[PDB]
């Protein structure tokens, strides 16, 4: 990868020295076998831009590698096929920042690749998707349009159907229309058709959609008018209480139910990902709904896969994000329930982990992504506030769940302020504004570069707002995390007491699950041990804090808690 | 059918799977080519495999990572892994640009390590006993060259690049490593034609700024490649010019070599004639010491460069060149007195300005008085400095007088002077001397050192004429009482005065100081004192013998010349360089020392010379033994076997004399000098077996008390019972003595008194035993080691010696460690070789991956003989260090921690041999833990009570 960089850097200061080497390089990648998907979609895109711009071998390794592609269209190894196809899409993504001729050549050839093999296919528009959204600023509109006017035959030419059910009566299972239209009798037909498409394979479904929102998106500013109407679509699946059959195990269709069910959820998944982000009347509702659509179906989806023992889709429930169609970060841009905001804060946190610390998930700068958090963090504070108020106001269906959203939501804010990168004063410009917004929001006005110990004194007096409601010994201790994380390197002397003071009252803080059962476990013990050496580093006297715990915090636990926790500190067990 | 396969092979290999392709290849051939070693239509075919897997590689450079086959065959057992074809391939693709050093560092560990192996099998006879199997990667990479006389290009390419970095890499397996090179170098020179201009570029631009490592590797494999090919110089244009310019950089040996080197390419060309003639006079008038020495140096190659004795400008030109530098300096006066001569040697005419010059100089400092006060102009070298060496300049007079005098106005005149101060240093005593003071000398004073220097040119000036008057008298009482008379002033003036007040403050090692005598001169005089008894005599020598300070001199001499040829390679006097000709001198002179010795201090002297011209017969006469060994009056041991069992009657009745008589001096010498003869005798012969079964016994027998003594003869013993078998029988016999000899670990239970040996005595068990025996202890687990990691058909052979090694090794240790050992560093050592045998913990280690019950005993006998008695051990070094420590100025802080610390690693030791036994019990599902006992550890307590 080091040596991919450089040459972009000899590529991008001057081509001409490097076509006088190119066609080794050519012939290199002509010879052996090593390649990868990232390095394929770096290498080509790079190898393609020096043909139509200098002038010293351009047409020879063009051509080669051309006829390299037709060549492998279908080679006798199988991966080849989909690294091909991957080289040929960022082909036409240099192309598309003349080539019409050869365009039509590698068009034709992977149509007839395409023939009738879906995999290679979802392959490729999923592909496509990631060009698009790439290259969203400019992209050519008719040369587009000149090779990607299928929009317009597959999707609705091929799973566009009736509103009323009048096609196929004798089936696996009835055909209903859940989740209607909120504004019935719109359109004369907007149904989509996945039940009666049991296999055009439905692999091919999901990633398209993503591909229509940005043809709407590249034909139009908005995306209006042409699938605006096309959002409300009673979705077109069996009986929703088929959940009840699933005791028959019938392994023929309950096994396809599985995968049915999956595809519309993927499906949903995108509608979901696509138009939340734009703002228009008489929409916002209906993206609320479909996100509590989204919800019923994770619930029902749960079941169905717990009760078959070993399944597998195509990437085309918490553990299963490898198989699910990706959410962008977009979603969370119109934040303006607890179990909607729980699933959505669980699947902020994976990216805020990874990005903060195929693969969709790794294509953002961390300088990018502290932009778009601070652009819309205001509804995630305002609903961050409400339910606060909610926790201070004192059924398990509930109390848990906005316990785990203020758990993963605390999360958020640690590894959005444990993000290693603030080491370096590059950032902390951006961590600054970040701060006033948050002592705006806590103080109003009179907080504007004010300095930086009493910005870290704003950030302790508001984060610590929401001290006395903390449900679950996860949120306790991520709290304390969040402030280890804002607080300074150096470690200051009145931040020294009140972080002693506070996990000394989170030791002594009872953990209690709402059923009982005491929040023991093993992610406890690591957060137990973080929060502990937290508290020791930051305790004034640590030799005069262990011989406390060593000296009335255990032996209380010795000699009273056979299942319970020490006098002290209910966060001492034998177990822990 | 073989290149149709090679063929399909390669072209899978481009495209498909490369795993196993190259291993098949590689083992067909290699039976291919043992099978055709039992010709040009194989090394054609050979030649073409090459260039394709070559091509395959450059091509498909994923072929030669799967590197990693050869390296897991080699660690899986050392050697069978450099095959032939292997070597050549690797060798062909290290010239590729890509993965060169992985490949070339494993080439360059495995020669290192093969190099090694060769060394401790030729240093371990058993090893070769147990382990036969031997790859010697030297020969077969010096036979690639041997197969690449068939057009290979790139493998010579790949050859040349190997030695340049072999040379890189060289700065004693280093030296091995610099042999193996030159070897290399020099065959591929030798067989290929277009390469070998690129050959002498490489070395050319080698030896270049490298002066700080020995680098007479270059100098001597250059010799050897010119003298092979001296027409590669002129085929590369004579790019030699440009190497003139090393007179800065050290030029104290190298421009001689270099020129001794190029010699007869200067003589075929006029141009480097030229370029070295205008180098060299511009460089004589630079005024540095460095450059005066290094034209002076050049001066004395270029006069015998040109070569007229059976053109005359160039003859009468150069004669004027060294009277003017004689001119300069006495540091840069020296060496042209000795270099006179060997140009002398090779002139008529020449010959007769060369001596008018020398004439002239001496006519300096003759003051030509006719037989009054003496002629000392010494006072002309005092610019506490000293500006011209009068010895030096009158002993290559008398050497060039000899010559001349030899070959068939001036000459009558020059030997009546020469005659004349002869009869004036006789006639002038130490009365009309200026340094007639018993104290004068002072160091570090402006008149003292005047004086030392002065004190120590005139015995060079006496030391001249004794070489005169013998040679130019013949027989003659007149020229005898001469030499003694100038002896009488040479001993009363150096015996006295000199080695009183000049320097003999620290004892001196030496003895007579530098003479200025002949190797020729010292064996005609020593022939002719002893060992000769004519009628010729004139009764001269009867008085002459009478003077034994002079006897003592006419061999202290000799040591100093031989002693020359001992630290280095060369002497002084006429023929020096010659190496034939000292070896007929040596020859000769070591008879009449033999003589000299069994004619019956004064012998003392010539036996000491004798165990230098042994030392110095095997060292550096190594190919001329046998002529030498023949000379004493083919197999060198029948003939050594005779001049050791002379040796041996001389040791037996020395050793049986009385403690009153022992002069240890002499037992030193006569010990060594067999550990010096001992080393050439032939594995093959009984004889090996009779002299070392009668040093076994006279070690059984006799009961020595010196401790050099009793150290150098068991070194002895030591040094050729490591080559026949496995020396642990005999340190186990040692153990056994000194424990028996010593009290006990626990001074509770009484030892048997045996005695296995009588030269262990209450006395000897002491440092002088127990660091030798525990010096060969470590020695014996140093291969052991090896012999482990060979380890890691032919392995079950190995482990048989190992565990049975190890087993009687574990029994030396046992009853080493149980002995009462005193304070001092053989406790020291005791406990470091204890944390050496223990890391036992390596074999346990390897046999991991599989158990067996040979291992199995051995560990119960581990166990049950080592750790139990170690710990006891460290519970008595603690009080022999408390009362060691008492004697402290009757900070300490050094003698607490420094014969402490040994105690905390043995501990370590300990427990790591005991955890990877853990290991073993569990997965190799047998206990083997019931053998040994609890770890003990120990505490403390500081008693307040007596605190003060």
């Amino acid at each position: 990868d080091i040596s991919l960089d450089v040459l972009t850097d000899l590529v991008i200061l001057h081509p001409s020295l490097l076509l006088r080497y190119a066609t080794f390089v050519k012939t290199i990648l002509d010879s052996m076998q090593k390649l990868n998907p990232c390095q394929i979609r770096k290498l080509f895109y790079i190898l393609s831009t020096l043909a139509f711009s200098q002038r010293q071998e351009g047409s020879y390794i063009q051509d080669d590698m051309h006829m390299v592609i037709r060549k492998w269209l279908s080679s006798s190894v199988p991966n080849h096929k989909q690294m091909g196809i991957i080289g040929a899409v960022t082909m036409m993504g240099s192309v598309a920042l003349e080539c019409d001729g050869q365009l039509s050549t590698l068009l034709d050839l992977v149509g007839f690749c395409c023939e009738q093999t879906p995999e290679v296919l979802a392959l490729y528009y999923d592909e496509l998707a990631n060009l698009i959204e790439k290259q969203k600023g400019n992209l050519d509109l008719q040369l587009l349009d000149k090779f990607g006017k299928s929009l317009v035959e597959d999707f609705p030419n091929d799973f566009v159907v009736d509103l009323s059910p009048t096609v196929d009566g004798s089936f696996l299972f009835p055909v209903k229309s859940l989740y209607n239209l909120d504004e019935d009798e719109t359109q004369g037909a907007i149904a989509i058709n996945l039940l009666p498409l049991v296999s055009v394979s439905p692999i091919c479904l999901s990633p398209c959609f993503r591909l229509l929102r940005l043809y709407t998106g590249e034909q139009n500013n908005g995306s209006l008018e042409e699938i605006d109407a096309l959002l409300g679509c009673p979705l077109y699946l069996t009986d929703l209480e088929v959940e009840g059959k699933l005791d028959s195990l019938s392994k023929q269709e309950r096994e396809f139910l599985c995968s049915l069910l999956f595809y519309a959820l993927n499906w949903f998944r995108e509608v979901v990902n696509a138009f939340c982000q734009q703002q228009d009347a008489e929409m916002k509702g209906k993206v609320l709904t479909r996100l509590q659509n989204i919800t019923e179906l994770q619930n029902v989806l749960g079941k169905c896969l717990a009760a078959t023992p070993g399944y597998v889709p195509p990437p085309a429930l918490q553990s299963y994000r490898p198989y699910f169609r990706e959410l962008d970060l977009e979603v969370f841009s119109v934040l303006h329930g607890p179990a909607e905001l729980c699933f959505l804060l669980d699947d902020m946190c994976w990216k805020l982990e990874h990005v903060l610390t195929f693969s969709h998930l790794c294509q953002r700068s961390p300088k990018e992504v502290a932009v778009c958090v601070v652009k819309l963090l205001k509804p995630l504070c305002n609903h961050m506030e409400n339910m606060h108020n909610y926790f201070q106001t004192v059924n398990i269906q509930e109390y848990q769940l906005m316990s785990s959203c203020y758990h993963q939501l605390l999360l958020a804010f640690r590894l959005l302020f444990a993000w290693s990168g603030f080491s370096q004063h590059e950032n902390s410009n951006l961590l600054r504004s970040a701060l006033q917004v948050l002592a705006d929001r806590l103080k109003p006005g009179e907080t504007e570069f004010l300095p930086l110990e009493e910005l870290i004194s704003e950030s302790f007096q508001y984060l610590l707002n929401f001290q006395a409601s903390i449900p679950s010994f996860q949120c306790a201790f991520i709290l304390t995390q969040v402030l280890m994380a804002i607080s300074e390197k150096p470690m200051t002397g009145w931040k020294r007491e009140k972080m002693a003071s506070l996990a000394k009252q989170f030791l002594c803080q009872s953990w209690m699950k709402p059923g009982g059962d005491r929040e023991k476990g093993s992610h406890f013990n690591s957060a137990l041990h973080t929060l502990l050496c937290v508290y020791l580093e930051h305790t004034d006297n640590i030799l005069k804090a262990i011989e406390e715990i060593s000296s009335v915090g255990v032996p209380e636990l010795i000699n009273s808690a056979k299942d319970g926790c020490s006098s002290t500190y209910p966060t001492l067990s034998r177990q822990t | 059918e073989i290149p149709p396969l090679v063929y399909q092979l390669l072209l899978l290999s481009a495209k498909g799977s490369k795993k196993t392709v190259l291993e098949g290849i590689i083992s067909f051939f290699n039976q291919l080519d043992k099978r055709q070693k039992e010709l040009d239509q194989l090394r054609h075919v050979e030649g073409t495999v090459i260039l394709h897997i070559v091509s395959a590689i450059n091509l498909d450079q994923d072929i030669g990572e799967e590197i990693k086959h050869l390296k897991t065959e080699q660690q899986k057992d050392p050697g069978k892994a450099l095959c032939p074809f292997s070597v050549s391939l690797l060798l062909s693709t290290a010239v590729k640009h890509r993965l060169q050093e992985q490949i070339f560092d494993f080439l360059k560990t495995s020669i290192t390590r093969s190099c090694k192996d060769l060394q401790i099998l030729q240093a371990s006879k058993f090893l070769q006993d147990l382990c036969p199997q031997q790859y010697d990667v030297t020969a077969v990479i010096l036979e690639v060259v041997k197969n690449s006389a068939f057009g290979w290009d790139h493998v010579t390419q790949g050859l040349v690049d190997l030695g340049f970095s072999l040379m890189e890499s060289y700065e004693m397996p280093a030296q091995q490593a610099c042999k193996l090179g030159a070897s290399i170098l020099l065959e591929t020179f030798k067989v290929h034609e277009p390469i070998r201009s690129d050959i002498l570029e490489q070395v050319l631009n080698r030896v270049l700024t490298k002066a700080a490592s020995p680098v007479s590797h270059f100098i001597d494999l250059l010799s050897n490649i010119v003298v092979s090919a001296p027409l590669v110089l002129q085929n590369s244009s004579s790019r030699v010019t440009e190497t003139f310019d090393n007179l800065s950089f050290l030029p104290i040996d190298t421009v001689q070599g270099l020129l001794r080197a190029v010699q007869p390419l200067l003589k075929v060309s006029m141009s480097v004639r030229d370029s070295l003639i205008l180098v060299l006079q511009k460089a004589i008038f630079s005024r540095q010491l460095d450059a005066r020495k290094a034209a002076v140096a050049g001066f004395l190659l270029l006069l015998r460069n040109f070569k007229i004795l059976g053109n005359e400008a160039f003859c009468l030109e150069i004669l004027g060149s060294l009277r003017r530098c004689l001119s300069q300096q006495a540091d840069v006066r020296l060496m042209l007195y000795e270099g006179f001569y060997d140009v002398l040697r090779r002139n008529s005419q020449l010959a007769s300005s060369i001596m008018e010059t020398l004439l002239s100089q001496i006519k300096q400092y003759y003051l030509p008085q006719q037989d009054l006060l003496p002629p000392l102009k010494l006072e002309g070298c005092i610019m506490i400095f000293l500006q011209e060496p009068l010895a030096h300049l009158l002993c290559c007079i008398q050497h060039c007088l000899a010559w001349y005098k030899s070959t068939v106005g001036f000459e009558q005149n020059f030997e009546e002077m020469l005659e004349s101060v002869t009869r004036r240093m006789i006639k002038s005593e130490l009365e009309d001397f200026e340094l007639d003071k018993s104290a004068d000398f002072s160091p570090s004073s402006g008149v003292g050192v005047k004086n030392n220097i002065y004190a120590i040119q005139v015995m060079g000036i006496c030391e001249v004429l004794i070489e005169y008057n013998f040679k130019i008298g013949n027989f003659s009482k007149n020229k005898f009482e001469d030499v003694l008379g100038l002896f009488t002033c040479y001993n009363k003036l150096s015996e006295i005065l000199k080695e009183k007040a000049g320097k003999n403050k620290s004892t001196l090692g030496n003895r007579i100081a530098r003479s200025f005598l002949s190797m020729g001169f010292v064996s005609t005089l020593l022939t002719a004192l002893f060992r000769d008894n004519a009628q010729s005599h004139e009764e001269s020598l009867a008085v002459l013998r009478s003077s034994t300070e002079f006897m003592r001199y006419a061999v202290s001499v000799a040591l100093q010349k031989v002693q020359q040829l001992e630290e280095m390679g060369q002497t002084d006097g006429p023929d020096g360089q010659n190496p034939e000709k000292m070896f007929q001198n040596l020859c000769k002179i070591t008879r009449v020392l033999l003589w000299r010795y069994t004619s019956i201090s004064i012998s003392l002297l010539c036996l000491e010379g004798l165990l230098r011209i042994f030392n110095t017969m095997q060292q550096l006469y190594a190919a001329r033994i046998p002529q030498f060994l023949q000379a004493l009056d083919i197999n060198v041991t029948e003939k050594a076997a005779f001049q050791i069992r002379q040796f041996q009657r001389s040791l037996v009745n020395q050793l049986s004399s009385a403690e009153d008589d022992f002069n240890s001096k002499e037992t030193q010498l006569l010990i060594t000098i067999l550990s010096t003869l001992s080393k050439l005798l032939d594995p093959g012969s009984q004889q090996f077996l009779q002299f070392l079964t009668w040093t076994v016994k006279i070690c059984k027998e006799n009961a020595l008390e010196d401790l050099s003594c009793c150290k150098g003869l068991l070194t002895l013993l030591f040094s050729l019972h490591v080559l026949y078998k496995s020396p642990v029988s005999l340190l186990r016999e040692l153990a056994q003595d000194i424990h028996a000899c010593l009290g006990d670990i626990d001074q509770d239970v009484e030892i048997e008194s045996r005695s296995h040996f009588a030269i262990v005595n209450v006395k000897t068990a002491a440092p002088t035993v127990c660091l030798l025996v525990l010096g060969q202890a470590d020695k014996v687990l140093e291969e052991v080691d090896w012999l482990i990691k060979r380890l890691t058909n032919q392995t079950q052979a190995l482990e048989k010696g190992v565990i049975l090694q190890l087993g009687t090794l574990l029994t030396v240790f046992h009853e080493l460690v149980q002995t009462a050992l005193p304070a001092g560093s053989c406790v020291d050592s005791l406990l470091r070789s204890l944390s050496k045998t223990y890391a036992l913990t390596s074999l346990i280690k390897h046999y991991i991956q599989a158990v067996p019950g040979r291992l199995e005993k051995l560990v119960k006998l581990s166990g049950s003989h080592l750790t139990p008695q170690c710990y006891s051990f460290i519970t008595y070094v603690q009080n022999i260090h408390s009362e060691s420590l008492s004697f402290a100025e009757e900070t300490v802080m050094a003698k607490v921690l420094r014969d402490t610390k040994p105690i905390p690693n043995l501990i370590f030791a300990i427990e790591q041999y005991e955890k990877f036994l853990i290991h073993l019990s569990k997965k190799s599902k047998v206990n083997l833990m019931q053998y040994m006992k609890l770890s003990t550890s120990r505490d403390f307590r500081i008693n307040a009570s007596m605190l003060d």
